DNA sequence: TGCATCCGTGAGTCGAGGGTAATAACGGCCTGTACGCGTCCGTTTCCGGCA
DNA sequence: TGCCGGAAACGGACGCGTACAGGCCGTATAATGGGAGCTGTCACGGATGCA
């Protein structure tokens, strides 16, 4: 839902987001630039990490 | 009676008191009968002789009367930018003084390690580098078992050794 | 000529010209003039309309006199507006930073109607800010100018839409008034004629009709023809007056409980009561040429009627019928089309008179709203005018118009020109004209009513592309608004001198000759096949029978900053755009030596600009220095001009004014008496002549760089001299005073050695960057120390310094001089802003050189940075030794398709060297045409080739051919315009010849000193901990969404981690790798985001419950 | 289309009785500063007048009911304590927005979110660095390409 | 002697691609202008205007 | 709740009455903001010291505290918990809707 | 069932930039807050004798 | 010269008498439903109300 809300339509994505009790998992890469962790991409990946 | 009320204790940001507002309100009445019977703008002198009020009282009532802005207006030709994001953060951390008092606070504990394990315990518990509180001669003697006149003895030859350019050169830049 | 001190400058102009251009500020001054109703324009609208002269003011105050109560039993009236005398001096205002002004006196009368009494009283309406002799207003010291808005006319508006499904036409109207409600009659798929009021779509024209009070038979004799509308009637299943008006009152006021009398005076106030329904006198004239009622008639009662209303019906049902004229019963016969909102019939320019006039129109409003509201409660006979009438919303409202409003922009002066072109100024964007984001591509277009109106070349070329532009040369404006063409009118072949101005109407109706039509010197056409431009635009080869106008002269499609450009037409658009633009951004040099080649509008822009003075009336100079002038008239009294020596410009700019006449010379009124900024002799020099290569030189001049010989840098020939200033007050506080004094806490005594014993630093004394200026004291307070801090005090004696050193530094990356300090007190009563007790201005100034990254530019838009700066040595030079001082690229001319900078160095070549034509047997072919005293010119000679009318190439090869040599028996440059370049770094001859010449180039306001910044560490912002932004204050680079997307693209995560916690963010982030830095220790690792824990706490606050989980 | 949010409501342990609000939150106070500029002058952040008109209307909400007061009167309060949180929470969302002097909409917590200037897009995503600099910039030449 | 080989970055707005950020090593100069090496001027999309 | 940046999950909910006056730790009941002559906050304001914790590090609203020593404890007169200054930016107040 | 109406969303990128409309005003009182000399702890000179 | 060992003012806690700051209350002819500013973007999707 983090990245829906950044990206675009953020009222929207949110109210309804919230209604389905929606957990985000930070596995893709807009969430963790938005959180401030490493990227899984590059070398930000547990290969060469 | 009601609406004036409400208006005076509800009407800014910052609550102002009524007596304080009514005597606003009444200057701005008396500042414009004497602009349109004068043509002129009047000075705080002849506000206050006409209020009866003293010219820096009509100065704080001026200053009072002022009202807040607003950190989201666009400041720019173009809307682009608001105004809150053109006033520094004076709370912050400055980022450079905060080293330079930790390589400070590490000097000082060199300088009073060059002395010996007396004078420098007399002279961490008088100025409380150790604890927040700094202790008293008092404190220092009932600690160390002798006068608060040895004490001070003890204080004022260190504080004359301290001095000395051999441990001055270093902390002289420090302040 | 013309001008008694005119430097003769040759021309190339083939034709004679019967207009001259008139006053370029006459936008400005008549228009104020008008406002105001001084005897000036009262004169010439007697002129020229003397049935009502009446100002601005004059028509607001009788507009709303008589004011009159609910019961109307007592009245009051405002007569007379009458201006007194200017409170202080330009000058004066300028350096104390009051506003330019006068005191405004009306006769305010006061009427009883029941008993009968008058009250007359001279009544202070208020400090009313004036306009200068150069059309520029002064608020607070600085100086600003109004720029005339471009908006739609109010009026009828007829328009066809294609429904592309069924395909057939789809007309509609809307009559949009000023200070109204809106109304359409379009026409739907079906055929029901909607009669949409304030956006609420139903109810066909005949309930519209028949609430007017037309009954079905009188609709049916006025409309006959129209099917449509007899098909609405037969479905109309509404009949009755009572019922339309009832059905009226529920469609438009919803919630209402409708009466049978409310509704009778609901469309009556809506429509027929001007109190509600004002269209303008522009919005009545509109409407009565659009419809044709009244052709003789003094225009006034400025509310709608029936009768415009069913005209505008009829016109509705006829267009779509299809007819082609139309004759209102009563008046007269009208062609019907559709109506274009570009054409520059329909778009009124609300110029700087009409717009304060509406201020100060909606400031009364209120002051009458205040009149008539005290006017009941306060009792009767115990009232004078002086106790109703309120002031202080009109003062407010001008105020509030002055300060705080995009159409009162703050007037830059890089230069003269820069100054000229910002007044007549025409911009579409303001309050009550489109914005940016609503502008569409149709109207950022050059209609083609825009020819002689308005400049198609000049305009921004940013996002504000097409929405501001500036007023021709010749263009005038309409007392209406309408923007006004002179011509000559060409009657049976014969081209009179009479001067006729139309608007774009009268020229869309008359068919208009070319400016460069071959005339027999006598007034008939040689050929009678010549060019034309027909209503829709559309250029046609026409007999020379039916033209019955003709341009006053060539270029005067175009306006003032692109009529300075030589060459423009052979020059590209897009390039004479940019070269139009980038020359308003000109410094101004030390020097400032007139351009060789350019056109005739040099002069007349720089003595036209306000910024050279000029002897008002005719004398002998007495005497003459570098700070006044004392100009002996005829007849006994003399009179005194003082010069600005090294006044700062609104932009960080010199103003010197040098005088330019001896101790004995005679000068009559109108010559030029010194020069300015920007000006040379008079006429205008935004630069200097430099000798100019074409060669590509080993990849300095790399795509749009520039080279420069190192004998600029020497004598100083692109060197501008910059003045900014510091302001600092030393204003009351809670806690105490600040003082300004030497006494600065924590200070040594070597940064007060240029500090004087008042506070403030020496005039003369050089500063650099991090020195003190103004010495200033806070009182600090109360403030727990550290202990180190009390340890460190005790060791070295030092006292605590209760009060905080807050003194006025240079800012980072500034130097130069001190020249003058102006400092204002408490004490010596000047007028201060409350709270603040001393102010002290440091005005500082520094002599930039040339250096690389500066921004140099042509008058044709070959802009460029310079690239590197050569020695004189290693640069190639002439046959004679003479080395080159400017190193342009030749890949660069023609994909620009400017190749006017080519034909402009030629000339310039030719003008620098010297020529003479060789008539030994007779005068040679090309320079047949060529007008006499220009077969031969003295070295370094000036030529004026005109915009559209110039020199010609045939010409340019002829004076080529002839090119007199130097000193020595050498011809430099040959026929073709190259030369012989020697390398100055190998030694070498190159292998082939080189273009050479003379052009003019600027120095623009693109300084790299200005643009240089960088960030290590610096404020932040107070809500999130970003760092700030610009160069104002430290201020750290954007790293953007799309540098985001690049730094991840690259396979990249750790420098994206840093960049966006440990540099921004990380509160505890900062300071650790500042320290390890320091320390010379590993980069710790970062944390969270502030930013995110705030966007976080937002979200909780919004009621959405955010855990942050682990497992 | 029902469903949908129905079977959302149903499938968690969440409760639709949170639609409806009991007790607004308030922001910290440093999201929304009080600063005082140079001189005196004060600028608030928007904000303080939403929460100042939702506890001034939930205040003379509570004097009305003890009093005792008209359903009229009663209910247009109501209705006004109504709007107002309606108004923080999403300004100009419905009806006329709450506006400001000068004609200036205010700015609800939504809109610190939405769009571009928005917090995600302004501050999340693309920040001001440290360490950064700019500057015009010339042709090398002479230069190596690292 | 602190700047010699210490690689820095150089960015261009708009960054329509990958290549709108490269890595160059640093040598001090004179005047105020950050001197650009002609062949990445394509792929920058920085002309000297 | 102690953002050590290590987070598998972030759930978003519907917040209800009960947790929105769990995260708050008071009720604020006054439309003050700032005292117009002492510049101090006003008690229940929209600024209150003792709902959102001190405007100054280690100081409570009477100075009955202030230093280091008196640290998360009470002031039992001014009501202000005596604790850093950054406080300020992370407590969370209620309104208790009539 | 189709049709119109309406609503809402997004529509660039880098500097240059910081202060505003609109009136009963007093008596009586009252409790609170403050705050200006004096004697105490304590710290910067004092001065009497002195080594 | 510097040090020793107290001695001289310059400053933290105050009853007290006073200043004033702020708040509450109450005013008596009669007056009894707003100003008001808007409506020059364009494509898309979708929800709603009614023929
Ligand atoms: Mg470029
Ligand atoms: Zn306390």
């Amino acid at each position: 839902w983090l990245s829906a809300a950044s990206f675009q339509e953020t009222t929207r994505v949110l109210t309804d987001a919230a209604i389905n009790c929606r957990s985000d998992k930070l596995n893709g890469l807009k969430e963790n630039v938005i959180i401030g962790k490493l990227i899984p991409a590059g070398t930000g990946i547990n290969r060469y990490r | 009676q009601a609406i004036t009320r409400a208006m005076a204790d509800q009407a800014r940001t910052i609550r102002i008191p009524v007596h304080m507002v009514e005597v606003i309100n009444k200057l701005g009445r008396i500042q414009r009968e004497l602009l349109q019977d004068l043509g002129r703008e009047p000075t705080p002198e002849e506000l206050a002789k006409e209020m009866d009020i003293t010219p820096e009282k009509v100065l704080e009532i001026q200053q009072y009367a002022r009202e807040p802005i607003s950190l989201d207006q666009t400041i720019g030709d173009e809307g682009d930018s608001q105004l809150g994001d053109f006033i520094e953060d004076s709370e912050a951390v400055v980022a450079v003084d905060a080293v330079s008092f930790t390589l400070l606070q590490d000097q000082l504990q060199s300088v009073l390690d060059t002395l010996s394990e007396r004078e420098a315990g007399v002279v961490r518990l008088r100025f409380g580098l150790t604890d927040g509180q700094p202790r008293t001669l008092d404190e220092i003697g009932q600690v160390y078992g002798v006068t608060r006149e040895r004490i001070r003895q003890i204080e004022s030859k260190t504080m004359s050794k301290l001095r000395h350019p051999s441990r001055s050169q270093v902390l002289r830049d420090y302040l | 000529n013309s001008v008694p001190g005119a430097p003769n400058r040759v021309s190339f102009a083939k034709l004679r010209e019967p207009l001259e251009v008139p006053g370029l500020l006459d936008v400005q001054t008549d228009s104020f003039e008008w406002l105001i109703g001084s005897p000036r324009w009262r004169e010439s609208a007697a002129e020229r309309g003397d049935v009502n002269p009446v100002g601005g003011l004059e028509e607001v105050l009788y507009e709303l006199s008589p004011i009159e109560d609910f019961s109307g039993s007592m009245s009051l009236s405002f007569s007379d507006p009458r201006f007194d005398d200017v409170k202080a001096p330009v000058d004066e205002c300028k350096d104390k930073d009051m506003t330019y002004a006068a005191p405004l006196f009306v006769t305010a009368e006061f009427i009883n109607n029941n008993t009968g009494e008058i009250k007359s009283q001279t009544v202070f309406m208020g400090d009313f800010p004036m306009m200068t002799e150069k059309g520029t207003f002064i608020i607070n010291g600085t100086e600003r100018v109004v720029v005339s808005q471009l908006v739609r006319s109010p009026g009828v508006y007829f328009d066809e839409t294609i429904d592309k499904s069924t395909d057939k036409t789809l007309h509609s109207v809307k009559v949009i008034p000023s200070r109204g409600a809106w109304l359409e009659f379009d026409v739907d798929k079906r055929d029901t004629v909607g009669v949409r009021i304030d956006r609420k779509r139903r109810q066909p024209v005949t309930v519209l009709l028949k609430a007017l009070g037309w009954t079905s038979e009188q609709i049916v004799e006025r409309f006959g023809f129209s099917e449509i509308m007899r098909s609405t009637l037969e479905k109309d299943n509404t009949v009755g007056t009572d019922e339309a008006l009832l059905d009226i009152y529920r469609k438009l006021r919803p919630g209402e409980p409708p009466t049978k009398e409310s509704a009778q005076t609901l469309l009556e106030n809506l429509f027929f009561k001007e109190k509600r329904y004002d269209l303008a006198r522009v919005g009545r004239y509109k409407v009565n040429k659009k419809l044709g009622l009244h052709v003789g008639e003094p225009i006034t009662s400025s509310t709608l009627t029936e009768e415009d209303v069913v005209a505008t019906i009829e016109y509705l049902v006829r267009l779509h019928e299809g007819q082609t004229t139309m004759t209102v019963p009563g008046g007269v016969e009208v062609p019907v089309e559709t109506d274009d909102i570009d054409h520059f019939g329909n778009r009124r320019l609300r110029t700087v008179g009409e717009l304060i006039q509406n201020q100060i129109r909606v400031g009364m409003s209120r002051m009458e709203r205040v009149v008539r509201e005290r006017m009941t409660t306060q009792d009767v006979e115990a009232i004078t005018p002086q106790t109703l009438i309120n002031i202080r919303p009109v003062v407010a409202a001008i105020k509030e118009f002055f300060g705080t409003s995009q159409l009162s922009q703050f007037m830059d002066q890089n230069n003269p020109l820069s100054g000229l072109t910002h007044k007549r100024r025409l911009s579409a964007l303001g309050p009550g004209g489109l914005s940016r984001e609503r502008a569409g591509l149709e109207v950022r277009d050059v209609h083609p009513s825009h020819y002689g109106r308005m400049c198609p070349i000049e305009t921004p070329e940013g996002p504000n592309i097409g929405l501001i532009g500036s007023l021709s040369v010749y263009a005038r404006v309409n007392p209406f608004g309408f923007i006004e063409t002179p011509y000559r009118k060409v009657v049976d072949g014969v081209v009179s001198d009479e001067i006729v101005y139309l608007t774009a109407d009268e020229e869309d109706r008359h068919v208009v000759a070319q400016a460069n039509s071959p005339i027999d010197a006598d007034g008939r056409f040689v050929e009678p096949r010549v060019l034309v431009r027909r209503k829709a635009g559309e250029v046609e080869y026409v007999p020379s029978s039916e033209v019955d106008y003709m341009d006053v002269s060539p270029r005067q499609m175009v306006s003032v900053a692109t009529a300075m450009i030589p060459f423009l037409e052979h020059d590209d658009a897009n390039r004479a755009l940019m070269g139009a633009n980038m020359q308003r951004q000109a410094v101004p040099l030390v020097r400032s030596e007139a351009p060789l080649v350019g056109t005739g509008m040099e002069l007349r822009a720089a003595i036209d600009a306000g910024d050279v003075v000029v002897a008002e009336e005719s004398g002998v100079i007495e005497e003459v220095s570098a700070d006044y002038i004392t100009v002996m008239h005829d007849n006994g009294t003399r009179r005194t001009y003082r010069m600005r020596k090294f006044a700062r410009s609104n932009h960080g700019t010199c103003a010197n004014q040098c005088p330019i006449v001896d101790a004995g010379d005679r000068v009559e009124a109108g010559q030029v008496i010194a020069d300015g900024p920007c000006t040379d002799d008079g006429e205008m020099a935004l630069g200097k002549n430099l000798l100019v290569a074409i060669m590509p030189w080993e990849g300095h001049n790399y795509e749009d760089a520039i080279i420069l010989s190192n004998r600029l840098v020497e004598e100083d020939v692109l060197t501008s001299i910059h003045i900014e200033e510091h302001e600092i007050d030393a204003r009351d506080t809670k806690l105490g005073a600040e003082e300004i004094t030497r006494d600065i806490p924590n200070i040594s005594d070597e940064v007060l050695a240029d500090l004087d014993e008042r506070g403030i630093v020496r005039i003369g004394a050089e500063v650099r960057d991090g020195d003190i200026l103004v010495g200033k004291v806070t009182p600090k307070g109360e403030t727990e120390l550290t202990p180190e801090e009390r340890l460190l005090r005790a060791i070295f004696g030092e006292k605590a310094r209760e009060v905080r050193d807050t003194s006025l530094k240079v800012p980072h990356g500034e130097s130069g001089k001190v020249i003058g300090i102006r400092v204002f007190s408490r004490e010596d009563e000047d007028e201060l802003p409350a709270g603040v007790n001393e102010l002290v201005r440091v005005y500082v100034a520094q002599k930039r050189k040339i250096s690389d990254g500066d921004k140099l530019a042509g008058r044709h838009g070959n802009k460029g940075v310079i690239g590197k700066i050569l020695p004189v040595e290693d640069m190639p030079f002439l046959a004679d030794g003479t080395p080159v001082d400017i190193i342009l690229n030749t890949h660069g001319v023609p994909r620009r398709m400017n190749i006017g900078q080519i034909l402009e160095t030629h000339l310039g070549w030719c003008a620098h060297s010297g020529w003479k034509v060789d008539a030994a047997k007779g005068v040679p072919d090309w320079a047949a045409r060529l007008p006499d005293e220009l077969l031969e010119a003295q070295p370094n000679a000036i030529v004026s080739t005109p915009v559209f009318d110039g020199a010609q190439e045939a010409e340019l090869q002829g004076l080529l051919s002839c090119t007199l040599p130097n000193r020595d028996g050498d011809v430099l440059v040959d026929a073709d315009g190259k030369a012989m370049l020697f390398d100055g770094r190998s030694g070498e001859p190159f292998p082939y010849p080189v273009t050479v010449g003379y052009m003019y180039i600027m120095k623009l306001h693109h300084l790299v000193d200005d643009k240089i910044h960088a960030r290590s560490t610096g404020p932040y912002s107070m809500i999130t901990q970003q760092p700030l932004g610009g160069k104002a204050q430290f201020g750290g680079q954007r790293f953007g969404e799309m540098e985001c997307w690049a730094m991840q693209a690259y396979g990249a995560a750790y420098t994206l981690q840093e960049l966006l916690t440990i540099k921004s963010d990380d509160t505890v982030g900062r300071v650790k790798v500042y320290e390890a830095i320091v320390k010379g220790e590993n980069i710790p690792e970062p944390g969270i985001p502030e930013s995110f824990k705030v966007l976080l706490k937002e979200l909780q606050s919004l009621c959405l419950n955010v855990e942050v989980l682990s497992s | 289309k029902r469903l949908k949010v129905v079977a959302a409501f149903q499938q968690s342990g969440n409760s639709p009785m949170g639609m409806v609000l009991d007790a607004v939150p308030v922001i910290p106070p440093e999201l929304r500063p009080m600063v005082q500029l140079d001189g005196g002058r004060f600028a608030t952040s928007d904000l303080n007048d939403l929460y100042r008109r939702v506890i001034n209307r939930n205040n003379r909400l509570k004097r009305l009911i003890d009093l005792g007061a008209p359903e009229i009167i009663v209910n247009n309060e109501k209705r006004m304590l109504q709007e107002s949180v309606d108004a923080l929470f999403d300004n100009g969302r419905r009806g006329r927005p709450v506006t400001g002097p000068g004609n200036r909409p205010l700015k609800s917590l939504s809109d610190l979110l939405k769009g571009k200037q928005g917090r995600f897009r302004q501050n999340l995503l693309g920040k001001r660095v440290d360490y950064s600099g700019r500057s015009v910039i010339v042709v090398g030449p002479q230069l190596k390409l690292h | 002697e602190v700047i010699a080989e210490h690689p820095v970055l150089l960015n261009r707005a708009p960054t329509l691609h990958r290549l709108g950020i490269q890595a160059f090593e640093p040598m001090l100069v004179e005047g105020k202008a950050i001197q650009l090496h002609p062949l990445v001027c394509e792929a920058f999309n920085a002309d000297f205007d | 709740m102690l953002d050590v940046n290590f987070f598998d999950e972030l759930r978003i909910g519907l917040a209800t009455a009960e947790d929105i006056r769990q995260w708050s730790y008071g009720e604020v009941k006054k439309p003050e903001t700032i005292n117009y002559r002492t510049l101090k906050p006003e008690k229940d304001g929209l600024f209150c010291e003792k709902i959102f914790g001190p405007t100054r590090d280690w100081e409570c609203y009477c100075g009955k505290y202030k230093r280091v020593r008196f640290k998360g404890i009470i002031c039992e007169r001014c009501g202000v918990e005596v604790t850093r200054a950054k406080v300020r930016r992370e407590r969370m107040g209620h309104i208790e809707l009539a």
